[PDB]
């Protein structure tokens, strides 16, 4: 139930029921998506020489 | 209209609430000039500056 | 929701703890009116008498 | 009275005690047609035993007494 | 319709026989089209009867011409209704098959002399069993493979008793008498009473004469006619939509009866043993599958893909029929709302809405309707109930006037859980309350759903207002202090009201009255807050309970002159002189019904919150985002704590500094910097408040509201006003790890992406703790209650001896809870006298109140014996001289009111809250330490050579302040009886090493150790010079490993050098990690250090389930010398000696743990010896009770008072003494050898047998204590045991004893409906015994 730092822009840490199922129901971010092979994904601007 | 508890401020740590009351005073506080320039009907000009 | 003009001052213990406090006004302009649609239905049947 | 029993509590010395002698002064006051001690000022069958007991016209002891004078003569009507 | 008890047995075949009414066939249930039922049929009116009445099926006999005939065409009986819950069926089996409880759970094989699976192996028909050996070469119970069986038939054939099958059984237990086995048992006990022979023997002896005295018969273990629930508790119905819909049973009956039909039609048929076996395998898988299904295997399933709902499942669990639907329940007059705060109300009244009031008076409106007459009939004010007229809403006004009412909210927490009050009507559709009443529910105003109840009879309308009317509890029975304390709004406003500056005009006028004091203020002179002079008129009961008057004038503000008029003439005028915080008006609400009554403070408290919120809407407190300020002495501070952080980020890249000491570095200025942070904000809203008032500047108190918030506490604290203000401190990450860098800037400048996301952790990881937490807490609850519900104070005074002596708690810090605040409420165990010699003020039993705390106060006592509960010694129960003061009420608590119940509760409350060298002295004091054994040192001063001492810091009195542990080994610098000096570490030694050191003077020689032999020679790299270093016990060589190294303390030619005063030789057999630094022939005197020693609600938990830790420090079984014993066969062994009786005990020590004593050390019985935590039940076999107990509630008491919440001891006194609920006995004389029993039941029958019938025929006895999961288990009575948990192993056990039940305990008589045995009803249950004296 515990979020990881590997959570962060993929699954978003506030969104979720105060209940018995508080640490399971968790929601996507704005701009994930889902790969081809069925991992997450997260946009990322690249920065070259600064 | 809304009358409440002014005693649940920092003791749930929501200085985000008292944030927000500050901007619909100010939300109006464009709207009621251009209320007060309709009625009173003075001009497009004078409105388009403003 | 709504926009509303808000105050914060305790009242004539009405608003003790956490409860909030109305006027007239909200309720004569509608503002908080809602509608809702139930649905009722009934059955004939065929018994054995 | 109305809102405390916290004096009534002296005259007896019992709380339990206390729900049981009014149990039987009120259960008269019922189905019997008894007349009560002190008037009423407008109330119910239960709050009018309280008063009584606050005055101490009402004891453990003595409601059986009214019982048992009772009781000598009913038998005394028949035979 | 009456009973006096309950009975089990075991039921014959042909008391089955008895009670039925039809021996059923055919598997049909109901004809399929018309709905009818079947002959013979599960639903066959010929047994069990009709659904209609004087109605027969076929429609033969009809008007009553042929009322005393069973319809004989049809079979159907005649006879009246409310028939077809009452009658039970049977069925006859082929082959008689196996119970299911006596096989898995087994009662047979304890009682057959076999294992389980080998009594498996008959029951499957893979192998066979012998009966009886008549040529003897094979024996009873003799397990034969198939194929040997044939071997068998070959050898004798007719001369021996073997066969295959259930029958078997049945035939195996009709053999054996049980005569000549208990007998024979008791003379094979005797010869060999062995441990393992002792226990599991006896185990037979408790079952075997139990089933001579019980009177049953063991051939009833095996079924051979099995009975049939009623037909209504296994419903066919026809539902809502046209279908059917059955229960679970009535299919599983048509797996037995069907499987029945196939073997009878076999048995005529006479197929090969192949086939038949196979049949009595189904019938044993169906004869478990109507008694369990999900016991012996995979289970049997319906249609659903889910298991079938067994007979077991009906008993079993949450979701039987006991905790579902006979201990709670539904009830009718019900009802619920939304609930919501009405402040117009007095404290006794309560809302109740208009159209929430018509359906729930409904019976009583229709009687007085019937009454008046204004109905004609009962339809007709049905018929008038819509119509409204208005002389209902006054018959309604009519009855709801004085009828009282009762409030809820579940979950009910304690006994607050439920009140009662008297309605007022409103025209709404909610509940209103009063405010002051939300604190005891813990119910706050934002959704919840309280739920009503209306008392029918006419003694409950009495017992509203005579126990739970509002006013008669406003002392929560937890700790007497009230709860109907102002909570969150009421304190503001009121701390408004009383208030000093200089500010306001008009300040040092006179004001004559209190009256006209408020009238300065209301025309709108000068403000509430100036400071005038007053005339005040106060009265006193200086005289024997009479007032006097007194008046004059006292400098004062005008505010608090307007107060004056609410305290209702009976205390001093100092109580509201103050600032008047949430600290004081508590405290205020105390002293009144200490002095003046009841009836005063209801009134007190009712005129608080009518001129606590009217002069806080006067007033006005707001909020805004430029009043919580922002310091200026903050981010040059952080621009300094950026000026150190990058320092030794430098210095971390040179590799100087390591990893983890640099995270104690950071941690070391960041954290403290929370409170270096801490003195620039307190300094920025205390004193920057400035209105000058006739000079030139000046100071006063902040005018913000906000500090004004949070010195009250309501909402806001010395924390909480921090991270409005700046950075909130620490994070830590949940998984281990705390950040090096935590928060820096505020709530008001703004919090970054990356700071925002750790401070998740802070609420994701606390967010799911509080309902696990909620979980596990109402589950203790319920073992709480559980395992104390048998007292009621039965007595009042039993007149016991002393008990326990009261000390205080306040060692290791300040004083904690003082000794006059827990011994308020209690009594004198004995005549307790004064420190003025021989001055008692007691004749051995008085009450302890608040006025005789005076009479301890103004002495120096810290020492008083407390008649405890433990003491008390009547038959079942405890005297109320034992209890003392009900804390709930203010008195000694009155004969029959409910005891353990009320320690269970307020014991489960606060756990929702719950889970979340050199010695100083603080001041100078007489040194007063005793129990000691010291020598003076070569240096001269005090040196601790015993275990036992303590530091205790004592006043100039005798009274103890202050108290610190000293071990052995140690230096000071002081002495004993005399004076120190303040300020002062007077203890000082290295306690990171546990010292060698010597009381012996004299040389010391290199003797009975051999370098090579016994240890090796490391000599010391440096200087050169070392001694005969003492290595481990493995480490060392094996070839002397075996001589215990003895460095010989000797004298000036050279013998032994004793202890000094005894003769016994003083050399140190040492284990490992002994270096000695002085070589050889190096003289020792007194004090000479030869080597060196180097080195949450679980708790509530474990305490309660008297769960064993897992290193017990054990303690010594008895005095005397002490030595060790084998070279360690896996362990060593301890061959301790006592003085003077038996020394033979040696037993398995641990030895790789560090010792205390050592192999020629002396030692007092009952000491310390590992080192560990330590288990209770050692602690009860080697000291007494008392000191058992007295470490139990320190020990949880420690727990909640970390976190701050009182609970009175005498709650957690009781449940110990009912965790004491039985003994095991230790002699023999009138009753068993050693197995357990009732210690209530030894203590009347040593009154009957060692009184004055014999000497001593009777028996003597231990003590044992048993955790909470099975003290509730083991009770004379067995339904509250089968009420909660492992409700199979409850009754079976029960079943065969031929138990019995006198209903003494109070859940039992819940669930026949009766009077409980206290509260009201114990007036009753003393009429009722003793009719049964006479009858
Ligand atoms: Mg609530
Ligand atoms: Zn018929
Ligand atoms: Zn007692």
């Amino acid at each position: 139930r515990d979020v990881h730092p590997t959570h962060y822009g993929r699954v978003c840490p506030i969104e979720t029921p105060e209940g018995p199922n508080i640490g399971l129901i968790n929601s996507l971010s704005v701009y994930a998506q889902t790969n081809e092979y069925g991992f997450l994904e997260t946009p990322y601007r690249k920065v070259t020489d600064g | 209209d809304i009358v409440l508890n002014p005693l649940g401020v920092p003791s749930r740590m929501n200085i985000g609430q008292i944030l927000e009351t500050h901007l619909g005073m100010a939300a109006k506080g464009i709207g009621d000039k251009i209320n007060a320039m309709l009625k009173q009907q003075q001009e497009v000009a004078k409105l388009r500056e403003f | 929701g709504q926009n509303m003009r808000v105050a914060f001052m305790p009242w004539n213990g009405y608003n003790f703890e956490d409860s909030i406090l109305v006027s007239e006004r909200v309720v004569q302009e509608d503002r908080f009116t809602t509608i809702h649609i139930q649905e009722l239905a009934c059955v004939s049947r065929d018994t054995k008498l | 009275a109305r809102v405390t029993v916290q004096d009534a509590v002296e005259k007896i010395g019992n709380r339990f005690d206390l729900v049981l002698v009014a149990a039987r002064r009120a259960r008269q006051m019922q189905v019997g047609g008894k007349d009560p001690l002190v008037p009423e000022e407008n109330d119910k069958t239960t709050v009018i035993a309280l008063r009584e007991i606050e005055e101490g016209l009402i004891n453990n002891q003595i409601l059986d007494v009214r019982e048992r004078q009772e009781q000598q003569e009913q038998e005394a009507a028949e035979l | 319709e009456e009973f006096d008890a309950i009975k089990i047995a075991l039921a014959s075949p042909d008391m089955i026989r008895s009670w039925s009414f039809g021996e059923v066939k055919k598997p049909e249930t109901i004809n399929y089209r018309t709905f009818k039922p079947e002959r013979d049929g599960l639903f066959c009116a010929r047994i069990f009867g009709p659904v209609k009445d004087y109605e027969c099926l076929c429609g033969k006999y009809k008007r009553l011409k042929h009322r005393g005939v069973i319809c004989e065409k049809c079979g159907v009986e005649v006879t009246q209704t409310k028939v077809r819950r009452e009658r039970m069926g049977h069925i006859e089996l082929a082959s008689p098959t196996a119970h299911i409880w006596f096989l898995k759970s087994s009662r047979i094989g304890l009682l057959l002399d076999m294992p389980l699976r080998d009594i498996e192996r008959v029951l499957y028909f893979e192998s066979y069993v012998v009966i009886e050996g008549g040529m003897t070469n094979l024996e009873r119970q003799q397990i034969l493979t198939e194929e040997q069986y044939l071997d068998a038939l070959e050898e004798f054939g007719d001369e021996f008793d073997a066969k295959m099958g259930a029958e078997a059984i049945q035939a195996l237990l009709k053999s054996m008498d049980l005569e000549q086995e208990c007998e024979q048992l008791r003379e094979e006990l005797n010869e060999t009473n062995s441990e393992t022979k002792r226990k599991k023997l006896t185990k037979r002896i408790k079952l075997l004469e139990a089933f001579v005295q019980s009177g049953n018969k063991p051939e009833w273990m095996i079924l051979t006619v099995l009975p049939v629930l009623p037909p209504d508790l296994r419903p066919l119905v026809p539902l809502d939509g046209g279908r059917f819909a059955t229960s679970d049973l009535n299919d599983l009956y048509r797996r037995v009866i069907n499987r029945n039909n196939r073997l009878k039609r076999l048995l005529d048929l006479a197929a090969p043993d192949i086939i038949v076996r196979n049949e009595k395998r189904m019938l044993q898988e169906a004869v478990d599958a109507l008694l369990d299904n999900g016991r012996r295997g995979r289970a049997i399933t319906g249609s659903n893909k889910r298991p079938l709902k067994s007979l077991a499942d009906m008993i079993k669990g949450k979701q039987g029929r006991f905790r579902q639907n006979l201990l709670g329940k539904r009830v009718d007059y019900s009802g619920r709302s939304v609930i919501t705060v009405g402040p117009y109300l007095r404290l006794h009244q309560c809302g109740l809405p208009k159209k929430m009031a018509l359906e729930l008076f409904k019976p009583f409106i229709y009687g007085k309707l019937e009454l008046r007459g204004l109905a004609t009939t009962i339809k007709a004010a049905k018929k008038m109930v819509e119509r409204e007229e208005a002389v209902v809403w006054d018959i309604l006004d009519e009855v709801i006037r004085e009828h009282p009412v009762l409030l809820n909210r579940a979950p009910t927490l304690h006994r607050l859980g439920i009140q009662a009050f008297e309605p007022v009507l409103i025209e709404g559709k909610a509940i209103q309350l009063h405010p002051l009443v939300c604190a005891a529910y813990n119910a706050d105003f934002d959704g919840d759903q309280m739920a009503v109840h209306v008392p029918l009879t006419l003694e409950a309308q009495l017992e509203a207002r005579a126990l739970m009317m509002s006013t008669n509890n406003i002392l929560s029975p937890a700790n007497g202090e009230p709860i109907i304390v102002p909570s969150q709004d009421v304190v503001l406003g009121l701390y408004y009201m009383t208030r000093d500056c200089v500010n306001a005009k008009g300040e040092g006028m006179v004001l004559t009255g209190p009256k006209e004091a408020e009238r300065l203020y209301r025309s709108g002179l000068a403000s509430l807050h100036a400071r005038v002079k007053v005339r005040i008129t106060e009265y006193e009961k200086d005289a024997n309970g009479e007032l006097v008057a007194k008046t004059s004038l006292k400098d004062t503000t005008v505010g608090r002159a307007i107060l004056w008029m609410i305290v209702p003439k009976g205390l001093p005028y100092s109580i509201v002189n103050q600032a008047l915080g949430k600290k004081a008006i508590s405290k205020m609400l105390n002293t009144c019904y200490r002095i003046l009554g009841l009836k005063p403070t209801v009134i007190f408290a009712d005129q608080i919150m009518y001129t606590g919120f009217a002069y806080a809407a006067r007033s006005g407190a707001s909020v805004g985002i430029d009043d919580m300020v922002i310091p200026e002495k903050k981010h040059e501070i952080i621009s300094e704590a950026e000026a150190e952080v990058a320092e030794i980020q430098e210095q971390f890249q040179s590799g100087l500094v390591t990893a983890g000491e640099r995270y104690n570095k950071v941690i070391d200025i960041w954290a403290a910097a929370n409170d270096r942070v801490s003195k620039a904000m307190m300094d920025n809203l205390q004193t920057e408040t400035v209105i000058n008032r006739d000079g030139q500047e000046e100071k006063q108190v902040s005018f913000n509201s906000i500090y004004m918030m949070a010195d009250s506490g309501a909402r806001g604290s010395a924390a909480q006003i921090r991270q409005l203000a700046g950075m909130r401190g620490l994070m830590a990450k949940p998984d281990g790890s705390i950040i090096e860098t935590p928060i820096t800037a505020n709530f008001r400048e703004g919090l970054n992406v990356l700071q925002y996301f750790i401070s998740t952790h802070g609420a994701r990881k606390g967010l799911a703790d509080t309902a696990l937490k909620t979980a596990n807490s109402g589950y203790l609850t319920r073992r709480l209650v559980d395992v104390a519900q048998d007292l009621v104070v039965t007595e009042d005074d039993c007149g016991t001896h002393e008990g326990i002596m009261m000390t205080p708690v306040i060692e290791g810090g300040d004083v904690k809870e003082p000794l006059r605040d827990r011994v308020l409420g209690r009594v004198t165990a004995e005549d307790v006298l004064k420190p003025g010699t021989a001055d008692i003020l007691v004749p051995r039993n008085t009450l302890l109140h608040e006025q005789w705390c005076d009479l301890l106060e103004e002495n120096s006592v810290d020492a008083v014996k407390v008649r405890s509960v433990v003491s008390c010694d009547t038959d079942f129960g405890v005297c109320a001289h034992c209890y003392g003061r009900d804390l709930a009420r203010g008195h000694i608590i009155n004969k029959g009111e409910a005891i353990g119940v009320i320690a269970a509760q307020s014991i489960g409350e606060p756990g929702t809250q719950l889970t979340m060298s050199s010695i100083q002295v603080k001041n100078k004091g007489s040194i007063k330490l005793s129990n000691v054994k010291s020598v003076v040192n070569s240096s001269g001063k005090l040196v601790i050579t015993s275990r036992n001492t303590e530091l205790k810091l004592i006043d100039e009195f005798g009274r103890t302040k202050e108290s610190y542990k000293v071990p052995y080994g140690a230096v000071l610098a002081k002495g004993d009886g005399e004076q120190v000096a303040g300020g002062e570490t007077v203890a000082n030694w290295d306690p990171h090493t546990m010292p060698v050191i010597t009381e012996v003077s004299g040389f010391v020689r290199f003797t009975d150790m051999i370098d090579g032999q016994t240890i090796t020679r490391q000599t010391d790299e440096l200087t050169g010079l070392s001694s005969l270093v003492v290595l481990d016990s493995a480490e060392r060589t094996a070839g002397g490993k075996d001589l215990r190294p003895a460095l010989k303390i000797v004298d000036a030619q050279g013998n032994d050098v004793l202890i000094p005063g005894t003769d016994m030789p003083a050399q140190y057999f040492l284990p490992g990690k002994a270096i000695v630094q002085l070589e050889d022939g190096v003289q020792i005197s007194s004090g000479d250090t030869l080597a060196r020693i180097p080195q949450g609600l679980p708790r509530v938990a474990d305490l309660f389930e008297a769960r064993r830790p897992k290193e017990p420090a054990i303690l010594a079984e008895i005095s005397g010398i002490v030595s060790f014993g084998k070279e360690t066969k896996g362990k060593r062994r301890l061959v301790i000696t006592p003085v003077d009786g038996s020394d033979p005990y040696e037993e398995m020590i641990p030895k790789w743990r560090q010792l205390n004593v050592f192999e020629g050390e002396r030692v007092e019985r009952g000491d310390v010896i590992s080192d560990g935590p330590e288990a209770p039940h050692d602690i009860l076999r080697l000291r007494g009770v008392h000191a058992v107990t007295r470490y139990i509630v320190n020990e949880v008491q420690d727990v909640y008072r970390l976190q701050g919440v009182k609970i009175n001891d005498k709650h957690i006194e009781v449940i110990v003494r009912q965790m004491l609920r039985k003994a095991t006995i230790v002699n023999a004389g009138s009753s068993d050898f050693l197995e357990g029993e009732q210690v209530e039941y030894s203590r009347v029958k040593i009154a009957n047998r060692e009184l004055e019938a014999n000497g001593k025929v009777g028996a003597t006895y231990s003590r044992d204590l048993l955790g909470i999961t099975k003290a509730s288990l083991a009770t004379e009575s067995f339904i509250s045991a089968a009420s909660f948990q492992e409700t199979t192993r409850v009754l079976t056990e029960a079943a065969v004893a031929g138990k019995r039940d006198e209903l003494r305990g109070l859940k039992e008589n819940v669930i026949v409906g009766r009077l409980i045995p206290a509260g009201t009803g114990y007036a009753y249950h003393q009429d009722r015994m003793r009719r049964r004296a006479a009858g």
